[PDB]
């Protein structure tokens, strides 16, 4: 489902978000991948949970436990990391998804690359604590906090996949209690009781109707229905597998961080920089399950979903191999140059290598010439509180702060759903138009439901199949997933005999470890991963095995490899649970053949647009303090001021005298407008119709005629400024305006600095 | 402590800089000189317990940065017959140690009030950090010692075409400068 | 979530009774403390800086109590205490019609050459009086009705003793509430709950509320000087004008401008003679020191208050900074024009001509120049060159003498419970302090201290006609001071009370200790 929102007005500046700051900052709100600032979805989530809890804490006559905080467990899951003892029932997960709230998104596109303008959106606040004796400011207590303009309207998407057999009764109580709540929310994020985060939270579609019925109703509403999983359901119907086998490359874009738990430690969540294919298990469920039994599929072997690997040469990046080494000093794929493949390059002399570890190469041919295009996969660390709810602080008891790290929005992956011919027969069969229903927009990860995991899965067309090349004299090996042997007492302590074992069992060769003392043979790492399963409730068993990226080579000693083999091997994978992605196999490739170590590497808003007056206070905030910054530097040197205004040094002298310059700038602070150039040009005036006051201004450069003009020639200010404010302004017709808006303060500010540079210099000239 | 101990497994790593920049003259292959460094950090959790991040919120703009702070400790006489030397004294522990003293130095011989006003200018353009200076550098004659520019009119100097300070790193550790003997 | 048995929404107008400022971080290239504005630009109080004031408040009606206050503010650090019962809003600050915001001009002036210090020049920019705001105030109850310290501040908020930003004692910061409103959610139950969502609320009667307490209000005392210029008064305006050179300063008070005696002007002149008066009894010089250093002598750092400044004394660090005790409020005069009426002077461009109508018109008699200018007068000077005579080429200069100008009576306001917090509690060391300021009345009342521009050159006497004494909840022994005082020497305080500080007075003297060191 899809369709609801949540709209946020804030109505004071508003602090989100961070425990750090910038340089002039101590506290910096938090900012979206535009470095845009935003509310994020466990901000909210938890925001508007509160809020809700306090309906339900007041429909309860104040009971903390009861029927209408059951309905908050009901809506936003029950919360176990508080509950302690033997608590028998599962925990419920939410009923609501809330995202992150965004600014507008034209608004968004109009910040692009304009770093000075997306600063602007915040600014300093002062914080001072007072000492309450001597009523003056304490040490140590001085801050400067980073805050976002009122008048930011936010939007989130939210999803409600409330039950199916939920009731329209129990609709509307939902309905009543997210309504009730969100209009009960009038505060979020940091120092909410010292003004800062003043808000407007809407629902689109529920209106004040949705709370007057549960004014009228909630005394007749039962306790909310008991959850249960969605159970899988299997037909048994699906034919056997026949050859060949289809590949249907999914490309996955992440649009919000996506949460891939590597380590789950503590307080902290590591973060996969690839998607597993047990991730895509669910939404092949969804789209193909109606087509062929899926879970049959996966429990023949008929299925097969790759790992996601980052997108490179725009093909899935391939999991860097092991028997890569960089000249420790000076080499390696990260610095495009000394990188020797141990396989087949001896160590050069003097220089020591050391092992490639991570990362993903892109395609390289037999004849590459060039080192492989390295994938970099970009995340980012994301910090989160727990509010203990009678302090409003986090505590210990409710464990304080945790983290995740994060797969950023925009990265780019490529999987690809292998299906044998008879299942593609099956599906088309019953739509031939089927791969267009693989284009979807999915949640997966951790904390999919608030913050974290939206991903785009859009199908390619259909790709060729594999072909590995059936070389007699060697076979290698590249492990491009990770490698799930079990030993022969099948706990998964295998070893690298056992592969060995392995594919001589299964392409009926038999191998030996080369022999060339130079060359390294044997280049694996283990890996073991721990896991959940959510249709257990518990934890997967522990999956030992070895790292993607992990290499081998072997000699042939006796039989032939078949290409048919090695490519059917190639598709399928070898050892446990290849159905998620395990066992991805790479045969005889040419990167692994290849020496190395000779190579190297290769718009403005539109003017009704409804954020126009907030944009135009970002736009006001970047053009006052581009031209204060430029009005410094102009003034930091004589020859700009001395075109500007005339005004110059003679020795020890000031021309004119410091006197004259302070009768100019007393008038100048009277310039507010345009309107009130006539008292700065009735001064000079005056000033030149007495012959010894003009005369005080002699010597200088036409002084009093530069100033003349610069109080009344509406562009000479800005010619003087010089400022490009095309990186300052987004609304359209915004420089004209601003222009006609800020040109009395340019005046002001640029004459202000000038004078005080002047008085800064005069003192070098005349302090001696 | 685990935070911290990363980013010092990160510091280290910064500190170690110098096995490269200070090197045995006429070695082959380029053997570091033996050369000894700092890199230290003061979390106050602001800046992002992340190294990489933390360093990039002190190059303010794409020629200036706001740190010296791989310092090294070595000696000058014990560095002067490497190759990399001019760095090392631009790079010398000392030339902060100094700027601390100047500080810390008495009133305040530069005021806070007035090291702020130049720290607060320092994210600015050069031509406006050296402008504000410019407002200051005669009203205070300490400043001739935290210029950098061999002019006594900016704080930052040219390093590898990086216009780089030791004045907002001064700032930093003067109160971890502190020592019994 | 928190449980609520009540939530109460706390609003009503706060005017601003004396300019405001609240600081922001600072400077906006026309004055050198520059008003705190919103994301919108708009002028604003922070809803820390009213919290912080309220909070402050209520520290010293509390007597420095932490648990009731942090029972009403929050605590970081209690285990059971966390986040803050009162939320206080930003409220953006409504300048009477669209009166624009003033620039008050700032200058120490040199104790022994008595003129400008060099480098002590500053402007602030100050919002007028007579401006509004919101009371943006709820209150979480956890308990059964509304706190008592609660009532005490909406009591000091109606009372107008709450101060406000910076400047407090050197004129600024007075802000009343008006139109008080008590909004009560029962959100504990259901219709409370419903109500907060749909009915806004049940109105409570304050003035119930108001009757079943007493307010508190805390030790002071307040001088209010009647005085009536003798020699024309006035501070200088910002800048020369063009038909006159030196110009009246004036304030906007609501919809109209007024002559204004800034409180830091009364307070500098209360100061250079509290002062010298130390000074001259311990025979003490000026000369050398800077400005700072002349301005940190013992009393007036008590009572007209020290610049903070952290100093190490050994190992221990301490503030040497105090607010004053002592504060001043900006003086008006019974004498108001219109905006443009005023403008109309200031834009005059000929003694003779335009400005005679325009001082017809800002003085109210538009027919009489006699008695116009028996109010605002024009005078003519003249530096006359020593060896020819006639006048020295360029030194003719003109100024506005408000000659019949009246004034509003002086008002000053010793914060008793600030000081004898200085002296640690101890009300014997009162009375030096108290010594001291009634001789610097005395010195007022004699003609001793001339107010603004021009004291020298013809200006700035003033007759004091009576002072009037008025303290609340004075400690015992200083009682006596609740008088009101006609004679200039001070002899309608009873005599035994006179000399009782006379005592003190000669026993500090006689060793002049820094009289809240311990």
């Amino acid at each position: 489902m899809r369709g609801i929102e949540i709209t946020i007005t804030m109505q004071s500046d508003w602090h989100v978000g961070t425990g750090m700051g910038r340089g002039e900052l101590d506290s910096v709100v938090q900012r979206d991948g535009d470095n845009l600032p935003y509310i994020p979805g466990k901000t909210l989530t938890g925001i508007l949970r509160d809020s809700c809890e306090q309906v339900a804490l007041g429909l309860d006559n104040g009971q903390t436990r009861g029927l209408w905080h059951g309905w908050i467990n009901f809506i936003f899951g029950d919360q176990p990391a508080l509950a302690q003892g033997a608590i028998e029932p599962e925990p419920r997960p939410a009923l609501i998804a809330i995202g992150s709230a965004h600014l507008d998104p034209k608004l968004k596109a109009a910040f692009q690359g304009k770093k000075q303008l997306q600063e602007a959106i915040a600014f300093m606040k002062p914080g001072v604590a007072i000492d309450a004796i001597t009523g003056t400011a304490k040490k140590d207590f001085l801050r400067f906090e980073e805050v976002v303009r009122l008048g930011a309207k936010l939007t989130a998407e939210v999803e409600l996949n409330l039950p199916d057999n939920l009731s329209e009764t129990n609709k509307k109580v939902i309905a009543g209690i997210l309504a009730s709540g969100a209009k009960l929310t009038e505060r979020l994020g940091g120092k909410r009781r010292r003004g800062n985060g003043r808000c407007e939270l809407k629902f689109s579609g529920y209106s004040d109707q949705q709370i007057q019925w549960l004014k009228d109703n909630y005394q007749s509403v039962d306790q909310p229905p008991k959850y249960q999983q969605n159970k899988l359901q299997s037909a048994g119907d699906n034919p056997e597998q026949q050859p060949p086998w289809h590949i249907i490359p999914l490309t996955i874009k992440t649009l919000s961080p996506v949460v891939l738990p590597a380590r789950t430690v503590g307080n902290v969540v590591e973060c996969l920089d690839y998607i597993p294919g047990r991730y895509l298990l669910g939404y092949i469920h969804k789209t193909l399950g109606e087509y062929f039994d899926v879970s049959q599929a996966i429990a023949a072997g008929d299925l097969i979903i790759t790992n996601a690997t980052i997108k490179i040469d725009g093909k899935a990046g391939r999991a860097t191999p092991f028997c890569l080494f960089g000249e420790k000093l000076d080499g390696g794929l990260g610095k495009g140059k000394g990188v020797y493949n141990r396989f087949q390059e001896s160590e050069p002399d003097g220089i020591q290598l050391k092992g490639e570890r991570g990362g993903y190469v892109g395609q390289f041919e037999q004849e590459q010439r060039n080192l492989p295009n390295t994938g970099k996969i970009n995340s980012e660390l994301f910090t989160h509180n727990t509010i203990q709810d009678d302090v409003q602080r986090p505590t210990s008891d409710v464990g304080g702060v945790y983290s995740y790290e994060a797969i950023i929005a925009g990265q780019t992956f490529v999987a690809e759903l292998r299906l044998p011919d008879s299942l593609v027969k099956q599906i088309t069969s019953k739509n031939k138009n089927w791969q267009a229903q693989l284009k979807a927009t999915i949640r997966i990860g951790q904390s999919k439901k608030d913050q974290y995991g939206k991903i785009e899965v859009t199908s390619g067309n259909s790709a060729d199949l594999p072909k590995p090349t059936g070389n007699n004299k060697t076979l290698s090996i590249w492990f491009l997933s990770d490698i799930l042997l079990r030993g022969d007492r099948l706990n998964f302590n295998a070893t690298p005999d056992d592969l060995k074992k392995y594919l001589e069992n299964a392409l009926d060769i038999k191998l030996k470890e080369r022999s060339d003392n130079d060359l390294i043979c044997i280049a694996l790492r283990s890996q073991r991963t721990e896991s959940w399963q959510v249709r257990w409730g518990l934890p997967r068993p522990s999956l030992v095995g070895w790292q993607a990226g992990s290499c081998l080579i072997y000699d042939i000693e006796s039989g032939t490899v078949n290409a048919e083999k090695l490519q059917e091997l190639m598709i399928t994978g070898i050892g446990d649970r290849c159905t998620e992605g395990y066992g991805q196999i790479g045969f005889n490739d040419p990167l692994l053949s290849a020496s190395l170590g000779k190579l190297t590497a290769k718009n403005p808003l539109p003017t009704n647009h409804p954020t126009q007056d907030y944009a135009r206070l970002i736009e006001k905030a970047a053009w006052r303090e581009a031209i204060q910054n430029k009005a410094l530097a102009l003034a930091s040197s004589r020859a700009k001021r001395e075109e500007i205004l005339g005004i110059k040094i003679m020795g020890k002298d000031s021309q004119p005298t410091m006197t004259q310059l302070g009768g100019f700038r007393s008038v100048l602070k009277r310039l507010h407008s345009r309107n009130n150039r006539d008292i700065v040009t009735g001064y000079l005036t005056a000033l030149e119709q007495v012959s010894n006051r003009k005369e005080k201004w002699s010597n200088t450069s036409q002084g009093l005629t530069k100033i003349r003009n610069l109080v009344t020639q509406e562009n000479l200010i800005w010619n003087h400024l010089d400022i490009d404010f095309s990186p300052l302004t987004i609304t359209q017709n915004g420089v004209n305006q601003l222009k006609s808006e800020l040109w009395a303060e340019a005046v002001r500010t640029l004459v202000d600095a000038i004078i005080r540079g002047h008085k800064r210099d005069l003192e070098k000239a005349q302090e001696n | 402590f685990s935070v911290a101990y990363t980013l010092a497994e990160r510091l280290i790593k910064s500190a170690k800089e110098v096995k490269q920049k200070v090197t045995v003259t006429n070695s082959s292959p380029i053997t570091p000189f033996p050369c000894s460094a700092i890199d230290f950090h003061i979390l106050y959790d602001s800046s992002g317990i992340d190294f990489d991040r933390i360093r990039e919120k002190l190059r303010p703009e794409d020629n200036t940065e706001l740190y010296n702070r791989p310092y090294v400790v070595t000696a000058a006489e014990n560095l002067s017959q490497a190759q990399g030397y001019e760095w090392s004294q631009a790079h010398s522990l000392q030339t902060l140690a100094d700027r601390v003293s100047y500080l810390r130095s008495e009133k305040s011989a530069l005021p806070s009030s007035q090291s702020h006003a130049l720290r607060t200018a320092l994210y600015l353009e050069k031509n406006e950090a050296d402008a504000q200076y410019s407002l200051i550098s005669q009203r205070y004659k300490i400043l001739k010692n935290f210029a950098e520019d061999g002019e006594n009119k900016s704080l930052f100097h040219l390093e590898n075409g990086k216009y780089v300070t030791r004045f907002l790193d001064a700032l930093d550790a003067k109160d971890f400068f502190a020592n019994a003997n | 979530a928190r449980k609520v048995t009540t939530r109460w929404k706390i609003t009503g107008t706060l005017i601003a009774e004396t300019p405001l400022h609240i600081g922001g971080v600072g400077g906006d290239a026309d004055t050198d403390l520059a008003l705190a504005v919103n994301g919108a630009g708009e002028y604003y109080v922070p809803g820390t800086s009213l919290a912080g004031a309220l909070r402050g408040w209520m520290t010293q009606l509390l007597n420095n109590d932490e648990s009731q206050i942090k029972d009403l503010w929050g605590d970081h650090l209690d285990a059971k205490r966390g986040a803050s019962f009162v939320i206080v809003d930003d409220a953006v600050i409504h300048i009477p019609n669209n009166a624009d915001v003033e620039i008050r001009e700032g200058v120490g002036i040199d104790r022994h050459f008595g003129t400008a210090a060099n480098g002590f020049k500053y402007s602030r920019a100050v919002i007028p009086k007579g401006s509004k705001f919101k009371l943006p105030l709820t209150f979480d109850s956890q308990d059964d009705g509304l706190p008592n310290a609660l009532i005490q501040l909406l009591c000091a908020l109606e009372a107008g003793d709450i101060r406000l930003g910076a400047a407090k004692t050197r004129g600024l910061g007075r802000i009343k509430l008006d139109d008080l409103k008590l909004k009560s959610f029962a959100l504990d139950k259901p219709e409370g709950i419903f109500s907060a969502l749909l009915d806004q609320g049940k109105k409570l009667d304050w003035n119930q509320l108001k009757a079943n307490v007493t307010y508190q209000s805390p030790p002071y005392l307040g001088i209010s000087i009647t005085w009536n210029p003798k020699d024309p008064v006035m501070v200088k305006a910002e800048g020369d004008g063009l038909a006159i050179d030196i110009l009246p300063l004036v304030s906007q008070v609501g919809s109209d401008v007024r002559f204004v005696i800034p409180g830091s002007s009364i307070k500098g002149i209360l100061r250079t003679q509290a002062e010298r008066i130390i000074r001259t009894i311990c025979q003490s010089n000026g000369s050398e020191k800077n400005f700072l250093e002349q301005l940190r002598i013992n009393l007036v750092n008590e009572l007209f208050g020290s610049a903070s400044l952290s100093q190490k004394q050994n190992g221990k660090d301490i503030d040497l900074g105090k607010i004053g005790a002592l504060a001043v409020n900006d003086c008006f005069s019974s004498l108001s024009m219109t905006p443009d009426q005023w403008k109309a002077v200031e834009n005059a461009t000929e003694m003779t001509g335009n400005l005679q109508p325009a001082l017809k018109q800002a003085t109210g008699y538009p027919n009489n120049i006699s008695q116009a200018y028996k109010v605002l007068q024009p005078a003519m000077h003249v530096a006359v060159d020593r060896w020819t005579g006639g006048a020295a080429e360029g030194m003719l200069y003109s100024v506005l003498e408000p000659i019949g100008v009246t004034w509003e009576p002086i008002q000053v306001h010793l914060d008793i419970a600030r000081l004898k917090n200085y002296y640690h509690g101890k009300e014997e060391k009162l009375k030096p302090a108290i010594a001291l300021l009634l001789l610097v009345l005395r010195d007022l009342a004699n003609k001793k201290i001339p107010v603004g521009y021009g004291t020298n050159r013809g200006m700035g006497t003033i007759t004091v006609s009576q002072i009037t004494l008025n303290g609340k909840a004075l400690p015992t022994e200083l009682e006596p001071l609740n008088k009101t005082m006609t004679c200039p020497n001070l002899t309608d305080l009873d005599e035994a009370f006179r000399q009782d500080l006379s005592t003190a007075w000669k026993e500090w003297i006689a060793d002049p200790i820094d009289l809240c060191q311990q």
